[PDB]
């Protein structure tokens, strides 16, 4: 849940 | 251009993360007011869960005289919004990026790009 959208959000930059 | 226009324009398929986790995020905090989120995309644009949801993650209560409990117009939740956004300042936040009209607007982003920043900052807030 929290990890993965951290995850997410700094592949995306 | 930042994250959120990478994640809509490339990444769609993955909204849904973003979704679910900053709907538990806001309902930890709203849920000790008895106040629930299920859809991000319409039920902050009336400006009331924001301001509450500062005062919840700063720690004070809000005075319902500062705001809009009940806005019937599209100005009064411009004015909450606008009010939620000077408590973010307050607490040290930048400028949000979005208008005020724009989350009254409904624009997801703008709603995905405040939430997020307040997730960020406010992320061990018990």
């Amino acid at each position: 849940a929290t990890r993965e959208l951290d995850e997410l959000m700094a592949s995306l930059s | 251009r930042d994250a959120f226009d990478t994640l809509f324009d490339h990444a769609p398929d993955k909204l849904n993360v973003v979704k679910k986790t900053l709907i538990t995020f806001v309902n930890k905090h709203l849920n000790k007011l008895n106040l629930e989120v299920t859809e991000l995309e319409t039920q902050f644009a009336d400006g009331v869960y924001l301001v509450l949801l500062m005062g919840l993650l700063e720690g004070y209560f809000v005075p319902l005289h500062s705001f809009f409990l009940t806005p019937d117009s599209f100005e009064q939740k411009v004015l909450n919004v606008s009010f939620a956004f000077e408590l973010m300042q307050d607490g040290g936040l930048e400028k949000p990026k979005p208008r005020p009209e724009d989350i009254v607007n409904c624009d997801l982003k703008s709603t995905l790009r405040v939430l997020y920043n307040l997730f960020t900052k406010y992320r061990n807030v018990e």
